């Protein structure tokens, strides 16, 4: 859930401007250009902050979490009311926090989108992706890593 | 004519007419599609129905 | 062989319906266009309309041109052409495109690639996916809705 | 080594022709530029002006920066430098570029490759095509009009 919280009885302690941005609700990218291309597609499952693939079946084609050679873009935002996802095409470079497979990724490591759309450490990569930080634990299973995704490689 | 370019008023009138036809089709049938077969429909929200569905 | 039909129509069109009225050869541009799309223009060698293009160099007296082509020489996609000036509108391969393109004389989801004549054929190094089945505009002319999103690894 | 050195003179130069006046090391940017180009800036390590650049990481105390490089690490093309701030203007490899770039010490249509120092050389994981012959600016400095349109 992008914004899972719905109700509470106290205010969370957030009185320090440092290290407030590594959260699951921080949609978009860390650095963004006005000329970035953004598309919206219907989605099934939960592709938020994950690499996505097109699925064709009667309804128009949709997007869902996936990687490998079927990668089409990265989902950086969703609207839960209308069930539409904001996608940056793979031909457009991106920089921001994305879902990581586990807590083993370190800085300067090259990464690959797996079947679930999660980034994992790599010869086997079809795209360029470099980890800029270490993996952070947002939940018991959720890890976020800061990554710059820039185009695709020429060979495996 | 060589490039199919219109003045703004004429282009707006034509586009508005096409959109109104789409709206009438949705109101009658409750579906949104541009194919004569009725396939490749746009997925809509629940609690959004026409007279036919 | 022309962006617009070469022969004038004989009847007044009865446009009262709104479905399947875009499967024509004069539908220039894309079906979904972004305001941030980078668009170039080049001198046209031949008729590369609605075909993948490559850079063709002459002796050196005149500037380079674009001609229909593909394979490992693909440079972009010609989405429009001005006949008076011989100017081909080109969308670079680094910018994704979605629209109707010429198909070699195929179901949705089939991987496609560009051939030597700039036509789309069923499968290498170009990410092109068909979103519909081939439509027959002429006994030798077929168009298909395609999504091109760059070069593929290997 | 600098792009626009400041040097006074006692004489004014005279423009005689309006042709071949753009073959200077101070010609920054691209020859053909789109209003929808994506432009980034990074701290400069070394002098990566008019060269292919890669991401370089330090110990971790300071932010990542760019340095001249190529091969599989090619991140983008450096098209400008601000000397006062040490800031390199970079066009990402996902965006196509057309301009004058440093050539290794070549005819129109030749395929080009970025070497380990960011200089262009004759062939190829990157799409680089020469649009002109090599122009010599200095005994070691050669430039060439090249079109870069992504990875092959």
């Amino acid at each position: 859930m992008k914004n899972p919280q719905h109700d509470a009885s106290l205010l969370s302690n957030s009185n320090e401007f440092r290290d407030k941005n590594v959260e699951f609700f921080a949609s978009g990218g860390t650095r963004t250009s006005k000329f970035d291309k953004l598309e919206n597609h219907p989605f099934l499952g939960y592709p938020y902050k994950r690499g996505v693939k097109r699925v064709i079946q009667h309804y128009e084609p949709h997007v869902e979490a996936g990687g490998g050679e079927d990668l089409y873009g990265i989902c950086i935002d969703i609207d839960e009311f209308s069930k539409t996802a904001t996608i940056v095409p793979i031909t457009n470079n991106f920089e921001g926090y994305l879902v990581a497979k586990d807590s083993t990724v370190k800085v300067k490591d090259k990464l690959i989108f797996n079947k679930d759309g999660a980034l994992e450490k790599v010869n086997k990569a079809t795209i360029n992706a470099t980890a800029l930080t270490d993996a952070k634990q947002i939940s018991n299973e959720v890890y976020l890593v800061k990554v710059a995704v820039f185009g695709n490689k020429a060979m495996s | 004519i060589n490039n199919n370019l219109l003045p703004f008023a004429q282009a707006y009138k034509l586009a508005s007419s096409e959109i109104i036809k789409l709206i009438n089709h949705f109101v009658l049938t409750g579906t949104v599609s541009i194919q004569k077969d009725g396939k490749n429909q746009k997925r809509l929200l629940p609690n959004m129905y026409g007279l036919l569905n | 062989l022309m962006k617009n039909p070469q022969q004038d129509s004989g009847l007044l069109s009865n446009s009262i319906d709104f479905r399947d009225q875009n499967l024509i050869f004069s539908n220039s541009g894309g079906v979904c266009t972004s305001s941030k799309d980078k668009i170039e223009n080049y001198p046209a060698k031949g008729y590369p309309y609605k075909r993948g293009v490559k850079l063709s160099f002459g002796d050196g007296t005149t500037e380079l041109e674009v001609e229909a082509g593909g394979g490992d020489d693909l440079y972009g996609v010609c989405s429009d052409i001005d006949e008076f000036s011989g100017m081909a509108t080109v969308i670079p391969i680094t910018n994704n495109f979605t629209g109707y393109l010429t198909l070699k004389k195929v179901n949705p989801g089939d991987k496609l690639n560009f051939n030597q004549h700039g036509e789309l054929e069923k499968v290498k190094s170009v990410n092109a996916i068909a979103l519909s089945k081939a439509h027959k505009l002429t006994e030798d002319l077929f168009i298909v809705l395609a999504s091109v999103f760059g070069n593929r690894a290997i």
